[PDB]
RNA sequence: UGAGAGUUUGAUCCUGGCUCAGGACGAACGCUGGCGGCGUGCCUAAUACAUGCAAGUCGAACGCUUCUUGGAAAGAGGAGUGGCGGACGGGUGAGUAACACGUGGGUAACCUACCCAUCAGAGGGGGAUAACACUUGGAAACAGGUGCUAAUACCGCAUAACAGUUUAUGCCGCAUGGCAUAAGAGUGAAAGGCGCUUUCGGGUGUCGCUGAUGGAUGGACCCGCGGUGCAUUAGCUAGUUGGUGAGGUAACGGCUCACCAAGGCCACGAUGCAUAGCCGACCUGAGAGGGUGAUCGGCCACACUGGGACUGAGACACGGCCCAGACUCCUACGGGAGGCAGCAGUAGGGAAUCUUCGGCAAUGGACGAAAGUCUGACCGAGCAACGCCGCGUGAGUGAAGAAGGUUUUCGGAUCGUAAAACUCUGUUGUUAGAGAAGAACAAGGACGUUAGUAACUGAACGUCCCCUGACGGUAUCUAACCAGAAAGCCACGGCUAACUACGUGCCAGCAGCCGCGGUAAUACGUAGGUGGCAAGCGUUGUCCGGAUUUAUUGGGCGUAAAGCGAGCGCAGGCGGUUUCUUAAGUCUGAUGUGAAAGCCCCCGGCUCAACCGGGGAGGGUCAUUGG
């Protein structure tokens, strides 16, 4: 499954905005349902914990076995911290390659283009969003059929083109130059309160 | 039982169709009511049968879904 | 009646062999005395190695190969060196 | 028995069973038979010591005793005439 | 890499139990389900078993017989004598508390078919028998009698002692003794087949045959140490413990005998009773630990229940023999036949567990010189969300919030950018084209080299032609068409994330623990909404954690549970100061070993991942030797 609902929804109730800072919480910043601008009193330290967790658990729309997986994966490392080093292997999905590098303007756009075959790393196709695209890997647009509408309209418009992201809008390649940091990922949400939510799992 | 001791069980949910002779399944879970009492019949499994009207929590109670 | 054989060692459609020195009574995945190698039916130009510093050892003591080792043993020119050390001496 | 193999061992190890028992019979009678010329003090002494010697090692031969058994065998009855 | 919470009271602190929040499984069952990849699937009655298949092969060891092409040579069948195989491979865990297993050693007490090497032989004779032909008794299964015949079938005679044993010599070892050399005494084997040269040539290639010695491989025996409950189980032994001799075995030995003696084992747990195959490993834990021994590998034990031997290099024998017993079956009543804990399958037991499938193409195994024949091992296919992993059931834009549902203080709010509408997409679906790797080979032809030869045939490997796929038209790739076929289960009073209506009235019902329900129930039952997970979601059972709640790590005994009513003392546990020595504990170095697969670290291949492969570390309370 991956998910398919009105996924605005999703953003009131996180309270974080999910969509690239188009504006889903303009209107009722409040949560949904009948008991929703009549808000109640206050959140546990669990709720805090698991409101960070689906905050992260959304933001790249996975499910619970595999975040899991990758966050015991990330765990193997030692060396820098084990949030960091999770939220940076969250990155190098193959899903996030297509978002940054500016073929689409979702991720769930970004999704469908990797999963329908529409994309080469290296000139094979690769057909899975899970990927784990590493450092200096010219990811491309399947120079066979890409002179589709959607993809060259949300080429045109760049919102964001990012300081570790390289690329070239003629053959349309893209890269990572070198793995990005805190500072330039999110500084918003958290890598510590999520770390804890898996102490006691 | 098969293996031939006896015991007393609670038959949950509003309403059977248990009568003498009808041959049922047991799982464990102890009821608070009264003694001797330490099993749980499970509905819809043999001769019992699942309650006619759920419509929240129907597996339990082994209520099959309606198209209403 | 020491044997040279191979041992399957795959997943289920995609074989892998060590070729490996073994009693001829036992079974085929079962026991063995020492492995001595490798090979590849997948690989196009098919992948040997092997060590042929105890291949040679052993065949002078009487071991003796089954019909596919004897191809990739030759192959490799194993047998022309027993060939020159046994009817050489 | 059902396999047509197991019908024949059957056959063929009755029949070595049959001559296995004749032959070793023979040789058990000749020592027996230096042992009781040796126990009176008779004359042809050695005559049947050697015969018994010749047949013990005649039956190593026909795979009746293993081989150490002949040894033994030979030493024994070395020690009670030669 | 060590997280906690509720619950004894009118309120408190301490003690204390009970319960919950995490994992996992050969799982079962309730509701509900779209696919691929890799794995898994009688845990119960070691219950009883219809039907098919699971072990044969050799005509280049030997005589016969039937055909297709009266003397003809080949091809294809049939039984028989003889060799080798049937002790492997495959199944199960009933017995077993012991050298059964694990780890470390010993055998100067041992055996070993086929395979590799070395030395020496391979001479000359004899008497039979199945088959076949005729014949008797048989319900049958099957038994007898007469006559002829072959061999690599069988038996004696020769020759061989390098084997064993005894004597002298030399060297040596941990008692018994070991090695090498010399002699002396009695003794023991053997078989041919197919080719080449064939002047009688009498020579020779190859595969077999006999004796002796090594290697390899497989087995046998002995020893140190280690893994279970009960003392509401303290005595156990009479071939028992030791000696002398004799027999016996591959082999040492009370292994078994006759005699002589009175020994052996036990509080450091003998004996008995109950339960159990053991290990690599697997789950959980911060660790120390605790709980399991299913898939896969190793060792053991058993084969309808209980005794025995025979053949053989090897069995006291898994589809062998003989006897007894229970059970089932056929019979002319005199008698006969059988053993799924091999693969499928059936009835029965159970909460519960699969097809009476295809093929020897690949890897291994038996026989054969080889083509080959056999192989339910094995390689594939079928069934089942049983598990793990991967990808879907669309994507983008879209408002003053369309209709409807729920609520409302009747203004509105929420389901809700969610639908609509516009533009896109084809992973999947469908239809149509193309389309694999897994295969290396044996055999058969030509050609070369080396060691043997009087010489050639052949031997042993090199180079080249030629020859084979069950899965299967499978994976996969290309073209067109369509948002069309593909979302459910649990919870929402506190623990613990997520609230309002209506119905009912200590009823009907709910609960893991606190506890709810008697007119305005966020705790029962529905609807709207919301939360967690998602092709699954909950429930019951079992185990480890939380539990410092058996506390070595890591607790206590004035009043909470807990100092024997007091002394005297055998065994045990622990002990003042100091000089020299020893090296049992302790510390340390080097060498051997602790299989493979697993967990872990690095690297690599399947579009990724599960999964697969290569190289390492780790794991001993271990042994030997030096400080």
């Amino acid at each position: 499954s991956r998910y398919t609902g009105p996924s605005w929804k999703v953003s009131r109730r996180l309270g974080i905005s999910l969509s690239g800072t188009g504006k889903e919480l303009a209107r009722r910043p409040y949560k949904p349902g009948q008991h929703g601008p009549n808000s109640r009193g206050k959140v546990s330290e669990y709720g805090m914990q698991l409101t960070e967790k689906q905050k992260l658990r959304h933001m790249y729309g996975m499910n619970e076995r595999q975040f899991r997986t990758l966050f015991i994966k990330a765990s193997k490392i030692k060396e820098g911290k084990h949030g960091v080093n999770f939220m940076v292997l969250l990155e190098q999905r193959l899903d996030n390659v297509v978002y940054r590098l500016g073929l689409a303007t979702t991720r769930r756009q970004a999704r469908q283009l990797v999963n329908h075959g529409h994309i080469t790393v290296d000139g094979k196709r690769v057909d899975i969003p899970s990927y784990h695209v590493e450092v200096g890997q010219v990811i491309g647009v399947r120079e066979k059929s890409q002179n589709i509408s959607t993809i060259k309209e949300a080429v045109e418009a760049t919102v964001g083109r990012p300081a570790f992201v390289s690329f070239d809008t003629e053959k349309l390649e893209g890269s990572f130059t070198r793995l990005p940091e805190r500072d330039e990922l999110y500084p918003e949400i958290d890598e510590a309160l999520v770390v804890e939510y898996y102490n006691q799992k | 039982l098969s293996n031939l001791i006896e015991v007393t069980a609670y038959i949950p949910g509003i309403g059977h169709n248990l009568q003498e002779h009808s041959v049922v399944l047991l799982r464990g879970g102890r009821v608070k009511d009264l003694p001797g009492v330490r099993y749980h019949i499970v509905r819809g499994a043999l001769d019992t049968a699942g309650v006619n009207d759920r419509k929240q929590s129907r597996s339990k109670y082994g209520t099959k879904r309606p198209k209403a | 009646a020491v044997k040279i054989r191979l041992k399957r060692m795959g997943s289920k459609k995609s074989p892998f062999y060590r070729i490996v020195v073994a009693d001829s009574r036992s079974p085929r995945d079962g026991r063995f005395i020492e492995t001595v190698g490798t090979y590849n039916p997948l690989k196009d130009p098919a992948e040997v190695v092997l060590k042929e510093d105890l291949v040679l050892d052993w065949l002078s003591k009487g071991a003796q190969p089954s019909d596919t080792v004897r191809n990739i043993l030759s192959k490799e020119g194993v047998m022309k060196k027993h060939h020159e050390a046994k009817n050489v001496k | 028995p059902n396999i047509e193999s197991a019908i024949k061992r059957v056959r063929t190890s009755a029949n070595a069973n049959a001559k296995n028992s004749s032959q070793t019979n023979a040789m058990r009678t000749a020592i027996k038979k230096f042992e009781e010329a040796v126990a009176a003090g008779a004359d042809n002494v050695d005559a049947l010591y050697n015969e018994a010697v010749k047949a013990v090692d005649m039956a190593a031969t026909k795979g009746l005793i293993h081989k150490n058994k002949a040894n033994r065998d030979k030493i024994r009855l070395s020690k009670l005439a030669k």
